[PDB]
Parts: structure tokens; C-alpha cells; sequence
């Protein structure tokens, strides 16, 4: 949080409390799809990473989704949709087109017989 | 002297008279506007950053670098032998009888060497200071000076450096270790300044007297 | 005085497409080769390597490289170029 | 001597006159930009 | 003597310029890739 | 004047927080802390000592 | 989790308290078919490793 | 100026944490810690004592 | 004496330059090998 | 004074296709043989071992290999290769 | 200079945990540190002492 | 000065098949035999033992056998060949 503060133009002295209770640290997670276009849009999963209770309500924000190569391969921003005794999972939600494509998989598809 | 002309380092009049300001116009309204400067766009929650060549920055010093090194070597070897009868035997008389065998010696070698080396230095100031440009990646080239004349004499203190803007913290300060391009000078005038001064003939003698 | 020439290549790296060139300036003297020259050594590193059409993007920097005492004997100026 | 010439480290000017800026767009907008770097 | 000519071992420039960047390509992205290593 | 001067490779991994890497963790380190005047002047052996130093017998 | 978020970008100072629930460290197992294709997909187990309570609605990374 | 070198055969298995090992698991462990100028000189022993060290009986 | 000349135990170069990789193969993957040993 | 040659060969590492050549350069001395008898004979290691057309992929590297006091009496420089 | 070098037979067993075997656990065990320099010349008998030693009545 | 040869064998151990080749070198001495010799003798080796096509597999080991003082005599390099 401080470093996206800071990143916006606000320089958040390193000793202070900062303790908030309305975020939540996520691990975002998105199947790349065959022969993605630079312009589309794919689903995400958003996962609780550390002790928050729930997700319900939350917005991921502009998150870069890497492949293995340490490559940014699409940007997921939106809002999370969770279930409203068998209780939902309220630690993880699913965004619907909420990641944007940004690179293309070169492919050999159309060459050879 | 003291009565030898001098120009003061502030120059220029220390007075400014005020301006009337523009006539009000006609035109049915108590409010007039003032022939507004800047139509520059300013958000609202940042920490108002430098971010044009004109602005200004706060450097704080806090400067502290100390090395030392040390080195030590010695080496020492004693040998000390003796042999002798005082009394040889009549049957050992040809070969020991007289002192032809008695033998003594000693040998010593000692040496010790040793070497060192320091190099501490300090600054405790605050100095503010005014961008230069602004580089490609958005690091801004900082550059200021500062005169102070106390009494007879004058100390300059000027920095120059290369600050990322993003290590400015709150009220527009940076310390000086977060600086690239680290330039620091702090230098003096006058007879005071002249007396730190080695002097031709000891400077020759330093630089060129054998030890 | 105030007459040196000479710019040479120093650099070529590949990764980010860097090319670097130096030139020497003695003590009491400057340096200018033709402000053409520069630019068509780095031409010419960018096409040897996969880029092309080099771009100044920068400034002259100078580094002392020899020391004699309070004195800086020789300088060092550097050319930098973003092969594109 | 003290009185040897000599520069200092800090080279150059110490000063920077601040840029007015581009003249505003008669676009509508209040809002101005400031030729993105 | 300390006159005698020295190359300090931190030789070569101490200063980089930065690097303008590639310019933006026109297609509809604000995000714009940088030459993956 | 005192010139203190670093060069080195640092892995884009080691650094922490503030953009600080220890010293300890730069491949290739190479630091200079250099002076000049007569105050680094003096700390020079002198010719004629060096000389001895390097060459005479003990 | 600390070597995944350095490598993602985030440097997390070594003295902490890291003290997360969310999370549970697993062993996933698959079986390698036959004649395997670069391009196809399997199916894996997960199994927890510590002391975790459970997987009800976890997501493997 | 002084110069520390390292050399040897790490295993890919001792590394613990943060990318460190100690010296002690390293295999062909070739460590220089050398030194120059005056400093060093000064630690020399010097033509004559060096010969009378190696030669002289006692 | 000390400028005899000597060869440091730790001979040859003390640095090594890494080496780019193997260019990816457009097999549609994003994961690439790196030539197993 | 600004003239040397004769680069060689001194390392063949097929377990990462790694070739390594060394050339010697004088104190106040220079050195670049050719640009390209290098890149023949690291393109002849690489064709030895299993792998070929070798590439740069670096830059030179000079580690002094003769000290003399506070002097540097030879420097090595090395040339590495990438066989693919 | 000072050279460790060590030798020997190790049963593929008795290695516990870290890679880690006693030296006692070792057969065939040779291990020599050795010196160099005017240190360790500065260590040896000398020629007429080592023979005054060896033959040298009483 | 630059000049040697007579690269002969040292070991041949039919547990894991490894052939050890050693060869001399002078203090200011060069040593390169003819680079199929000691293949050749390693595939003799082989053969004679349950192995056969010897490969090099390795790079040449240099320790010093004859010690004088703070200098190095007497180097011996060694070749190692595993038989498949
Ligand atoms: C690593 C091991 C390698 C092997 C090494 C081999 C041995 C390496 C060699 C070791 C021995 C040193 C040699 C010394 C003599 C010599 O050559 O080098 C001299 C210079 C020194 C150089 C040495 C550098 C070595 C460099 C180092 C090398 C080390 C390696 C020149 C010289 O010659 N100088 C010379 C000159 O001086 P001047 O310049 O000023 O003029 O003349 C004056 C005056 O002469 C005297 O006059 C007297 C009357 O006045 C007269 O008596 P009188 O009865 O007549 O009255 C009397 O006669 C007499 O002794 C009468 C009679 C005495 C009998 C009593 C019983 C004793 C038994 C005693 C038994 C000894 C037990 C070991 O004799 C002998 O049978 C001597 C015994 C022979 C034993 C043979 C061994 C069998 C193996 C028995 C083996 C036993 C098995 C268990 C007259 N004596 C002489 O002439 C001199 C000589 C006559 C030779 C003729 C006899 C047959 C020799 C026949 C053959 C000998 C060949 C060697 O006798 C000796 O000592 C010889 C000793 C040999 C020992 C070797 C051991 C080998 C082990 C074998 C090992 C392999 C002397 O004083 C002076 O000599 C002296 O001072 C010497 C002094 O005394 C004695 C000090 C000894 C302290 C130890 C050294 C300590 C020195 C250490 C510092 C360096
Ligand atoms: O037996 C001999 O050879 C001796 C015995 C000693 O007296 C010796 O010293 C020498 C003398 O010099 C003669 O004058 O003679």
C-alpha cells in the first residue's frame, strides 16, 4: 500500500501505524487463452493471501498478471463477486473480464504442411 | 583595511514598493481578479513534489562515512646450542681431550612490521536547493548555494546531485545520502580561510622533503 | 588549446540497445569532433547489431580518468545512443 | 596561496529560472497539460 | 610523491543518462511493453 | 576534497524496502575513499623514505 | 510466500511477523501419461503439508 | 588498496535463505586477502634479513 | 621486495558475463526449457 | 604501444555451451586482434562439441594476471561464447 | 600462504545430516597445513642448528 | 619454455569406469600432448576393461607435485574419461 501510495505522489513517513482494516492482500490468478489478442479480456481468480476474513465486496486494483517469464502478459482491475450448513467461500472470488490482455504468444500456426 | 570599498554579497535594493494593482472594472462585480500567473494543472492530495526547473528542494545533509584498515606481520626464529666436556676421559683424550669439540653459538631474527590507515568524515547540515532539469526517467538534477557572511570573511555551501522524485519525504526533504551525483562543498574567505592554509615553502617541504 | 578530435566507440550492448562512445579532453583544452561523427559510429554499431537508427537521447558526460594531485590531467566525455 | 584561482567543485550555475509554462487551450477545459515526459 | 599521476579502480564514468524510452505505439493501450530482456 | 566512489553488480533481488542493498551483497565491489591537499599530502611516506622502505636491508 | 513475493517484486523485510492464516503450504502429485503432448493437461492431488485445517476453497499457484 | 578474492566449488544444495553459504562448505576454497602501497611494503622483510633468515646457521 | 611481480592464487578472470539464453520457440507456450544438463 | 594480437582459445565447456578465449595485453599496451578471428574459432569449438554458430552474448573482461607492487605488469581479457 | 589438505576413505554412512563426517570417522586419514613465506621460513632450524642436532654429541 | 609432451595413464577403475590420464609441467613450461592421444589411450583403457568409447567428459585438473619454498616446482594436469 505504501509503495503504490507513493508510486500515486504520497510519501507515507516508514515509522507510523498504518493499520486498516478495509484491504486485503490477493494473489490474482488468470488462464491466458489461445491465440490471445492484445485488446481482449479473460476471467480472473482473486484469493486472499494473508488473515483477511472475507472478500465480499472488494475491488482488485490494477494488478499485473505474469507468466512463468516474469513477463507482464495482462492488467485485472474490476470488482469481486463472492457467494451471498454449507457457507460459500468468502476468500475467494472470480472477476468476470476483468483482465485486459497486453502481449500476444508469437505462434507458428498457418506455417508448415 | 577596513575601509577598502566592498560589495555586500546581498546586492541590489532590500526594498520593494508595492504595486497599486490593475483598476476595477465596470462591470458590476465587488470581486476583481489579479492578472492570474500560472495556468499550470496542481493536484490537490500529493506531496507537492519539485517536478519543473524552478523548483525548489530541501537537502538535508546528515552525511557520515568512516573506513579504517589495519595490518600486522611479524616473524621471529631463536636458536641457541652449546656442547662441552670439562673433564674428557684418557681414552677420549684424542678426540675431545682439548676443547677441539666444545662448540657454542647463537643466532637471533626478529622482524615486525606493521600498517594503518583512517579516513572519517561528517556533515550536519540543511541546505535548500533549486532543480536544474529534469532527466528522462523523471530524476530531477538538484543544484543550490548558500552564502554566509558572520563577520569578516564568507562560507559558501553549494550542493549538486541527482535526486530520484520519489525519496522526497513529506515537507520536500531529501537526505543528502539518497542523493546521485553527490557534490558537496563548504568553503570560506578572508583572513580566517587564508590561515588554513599550508604556505608555499611547507607545502614544497611536504611535497618534496624526503620524510 | 582548444582543438581535439578523435570520438571513438567505447560500448555496445545489446541488452536495452546501449551504445557508448568516449573521447579525451587534456587539462586546459576542449573537444567537439563534428557532432556528425558520433552519430554515425552509433549508426553504424546499432545496424551491426539487430537495431538501428541511433538516437543522442542524452548528454556529454565527463569523468576525470587521470589524477595528478588537486588536478584532473585528463577528462573523459561519453556519448550515449538508444539504438531503435 | 589562498589566492590561486581555482573552481569549485560544484560547477555551473546554482540557479534556475523557473519555465511560465504552455499558454492554456481555449479547449473548455480548466484543466491543462504539461507535455507528458 | 602524491602528484604522481593515479587511475583510481573505480574507473570509467560514474554517471548514467537515462534513456528516453521507446515511443508509444498507437494501439488503443495505455500500457506499453519495454523490450523484454 | 575527499572522493568516496563505488562500482559493483547487484542482483535486482537483494534490494530491500528503500532501494538500499548492503555493500556485502555487490558482486564486484569496488570502493574508493580517496583525498586531495595537503592534508592527504602529508599522509604520503615521502621519496626518499619510500626508497628506503623498498630497498634498503632490514 | 516471501520468495514468491520477491520474486513478483515485493521485498518483505527478513525480521517480521508474517503470521497468515489464508495460506496452507501443499504437495501436488500427477501422473505423467503416456505419450505426453506439450500442449495437453492432466489432472493433479493436493495435499497439505502443515498444519492446516483444511482446503475447502483453496487455489493452487 | 586491498584485494579480496574468492574462489571454489559450491554445491547447489548448501545455499541457505538469502543466497549465502558459509566458506567453510565451499570445496577449493582459494582465499586472498592482499594488500598494497606503503602499508604493505612496511610488512616485508626486506632482501637482506629475508637471506639471513634462509641461510644463516642459527 | 614487494614489486617483485607474483601471481595471486585466485588466477584467472574473477568475473563472468551471463549469457541472454536460447531464444523462445513459438510453440505457444510461455514456459521455455533451458537445456537441461 | 597500441599494437597486439594473437587471441586464443582457453576454455571449451560443453555442459552449458560455453567457449572462452583469453588474449594478454601489456601494461601500456592495447589490444583487439581481429573481431573475427574469435567468433572463427569460437564457431570452430562450438562445431567440435555438439552444439555451433557460436554468438558474443557478452563483453570483455580484463582481470590483471602479473602484479607488480602497485602496478599491473599484464592484463587478461576474455571472451566468452554461447554455443547454440 | 597456508594450504589445509586432507585425504581419505568415508564410508557412505556415517555422513550425518549436512554433509558432515567427523575427520575421526575418516580412514586413511592424511591431513597437512603447511605454511609459506618468511613466516614459516622463520620456522625451520636452519641448516647448521639442524645438523649440530642430528650429530652433535649430547 | 613452451614445449612438452608424453601424456601417459594414471588410473583405470572398472567402478564407474573412470580413466585418469596425467601428464608434467615445468615451473615456466606449456603442456598440450596432441589432444588424441590421450583419447586414444583412454579408449585402449576401455577397451582392456568391460567399457569402451572413452569420453573426455571433463576439463584438464592442475596440482602442483614438487614444492620449493613459496614457488610450484612441478605441476601435474590430469585428464579424466568415464568409458560407456
Ligand atoms: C646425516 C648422516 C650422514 C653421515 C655423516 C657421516 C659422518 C660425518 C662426519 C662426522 C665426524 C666429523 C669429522 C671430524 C674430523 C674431520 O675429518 O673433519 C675435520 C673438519 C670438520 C669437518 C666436519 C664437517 C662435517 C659436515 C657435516 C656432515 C654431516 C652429515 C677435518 C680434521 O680432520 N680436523 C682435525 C685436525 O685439525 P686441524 O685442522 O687443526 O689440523 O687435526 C686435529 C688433531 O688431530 C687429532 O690429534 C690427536 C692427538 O693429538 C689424535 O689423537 P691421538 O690418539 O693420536 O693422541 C687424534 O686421533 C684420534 O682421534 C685417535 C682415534 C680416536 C679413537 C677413539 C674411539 C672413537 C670412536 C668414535 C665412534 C664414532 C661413533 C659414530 O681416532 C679415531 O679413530 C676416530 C674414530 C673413528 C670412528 C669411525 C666411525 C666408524 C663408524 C662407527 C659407527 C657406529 C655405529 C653405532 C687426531 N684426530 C683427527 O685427526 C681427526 C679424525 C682422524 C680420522 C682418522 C680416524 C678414522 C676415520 C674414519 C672414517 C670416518 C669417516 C666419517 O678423527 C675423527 O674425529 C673422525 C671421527 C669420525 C666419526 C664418523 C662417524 C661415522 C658414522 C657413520 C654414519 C653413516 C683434530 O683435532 C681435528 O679433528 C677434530 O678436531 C674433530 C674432533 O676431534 C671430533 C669432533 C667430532 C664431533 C662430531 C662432529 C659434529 C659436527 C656437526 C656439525 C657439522
Ligand atoms: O697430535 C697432534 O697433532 C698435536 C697435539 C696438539 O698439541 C695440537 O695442538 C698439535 C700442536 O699444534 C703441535 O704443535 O699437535
Amino acid at each position: 500500500l505504501n509503495n503504490m501510495l507513493s508510486q500515486l505522489g504520497i510519501t507515507v513517513p516508514t515509522g507510523t501505524n498504518m493499520q486498516l482494516k478495509n484491504v486485503a492482500a490477493v494473489m490474482v490468478t488468470a488462464s491466458y487463452p489461445p491465440f490471445a489478442r492484445q485488446g481482449q479480456t479473460i476471467d480472473v481468480v482473486v484469493s486472499s493471501m494473508g488473515n483477511a476474513k472475507s472478500l465480499r465486496g472488494g475491488t482488485l486494483l490494477m494488478t499485473p498478471l505474469k507468466g512463468v517469464d516474469s513477463q507482464v502478459y495482462a492488467l485485472a482491475q474490476g470488482n469481486i463477486l463472492v457467494g451471498g450448513v454449507q457457507v460459500n467461500q468468502l476468500n475467494g472470488g472470480r472477476i468476470t473480464n476483468g483482465a485486459i490482455i497486453e502481449r500476444e504468444l508469437p505462434t507458428q500456426f498457418g506455417a508448415g504442411n | 583595511c577596513a575601509w577598502i570599498p566592498a560589495k555586500p554579497l546581498v546586492q541590489g535594493a532590500t526594498t520593494a514598493q508595492p504595486i497599486p494593482g490593475p483598476v476595477p472594472v465596470a462591470n458590476g462585480s465587488i470581486f476583481q481578479s489579479a492578472q492570474p500567473i500560472n495556468y499550470g494543472y496542481q493536484p490537490l492530495f500529493e506531496d507537492r513534489r519539485p517536478r519543473n526547473i524552478g523548483d525548489t528542494l530541501t537537502i538535508v545533509l546528515q552525511e557520515n562515512v568512516s573506513a579504517s584498515k589495519s595490518s600486522s606481520a611479524n616473524a621471529s626464529r631463536d636458536g641457541k646450542t652449546s656442547f662441552g666436556f670439562d673433564t674428557v676421559p684418557r681414552y677420549l683424550q684424542g678426540l675431545f681431550g682439548n676443547s677441539r669439540a666444545d662448540m657454542e653459538a647463537s643466532g637471533g631474527n626478529s622482524f615486525n612490521g606493521k600498517g594503518g590507515a583512517n579516513a572519517s568524515n561528517t556533515f550536519s547540515g540543511t541546505l535548500t536547493v533549486t532543480v536544474d532539469q529534469v532527466l528522462a526517467n523523471g530524476n530531477l538534477h538538484v543544484v543550490g548555494e548558500k552564502q554566509i557572511a558572520i563577520n569578516q570573511g564568507t562560507e559558501f555551501i553549494r550542493f549538486s546531485g541527482v535526486v530520484n522524485p520519489r525519496t522526497i519525504s513529506g515537507s520536500n526533504s531529501v537526505p543528502s545520502t539518497q542523493v546521485a551525483d553527490a557534490r558537496i562543498e563548504y568553503v570560506g574567505n578572508g583572513y580566517i580561510n587564508e590561515a588554513q592554509n599550508m604556505g608555499w615553502l611547507q607545502r614544497f617541504f611536504l611535497n618534496l622533503s624526503p620524510m | 588549446c582548444t582543438i581535439t578530435r578523435q570520438a571513438q566507440v567505447s560500448e555496445a550492448s545489446p541488452i536495452s540497445g546501449i551504445v557508448r562512445l568516449t573521447y579525451n579532453q587534456p587539462l586546459f583544452f576542449t573537444s567537439r569532433t563534428d557532432d556528425y561523427v558520433s552519430h554515425g559510429t552509433a549508426t553504424r554499431e546499432c545496424q551491426q547489431m539487430g537495431y538501428a537508427d541511433a538516437v543522442s537521447f542524452g548528454q556529454p558526460v565527463g569523468t576525470c580518468s587521470i589524477y595528478a594531485g588537486s588536478l584532473c590531467l585528463n577528462t573523459r566525455f561519453t556519448l550515449s545512443w538508444q539504438c531503435r
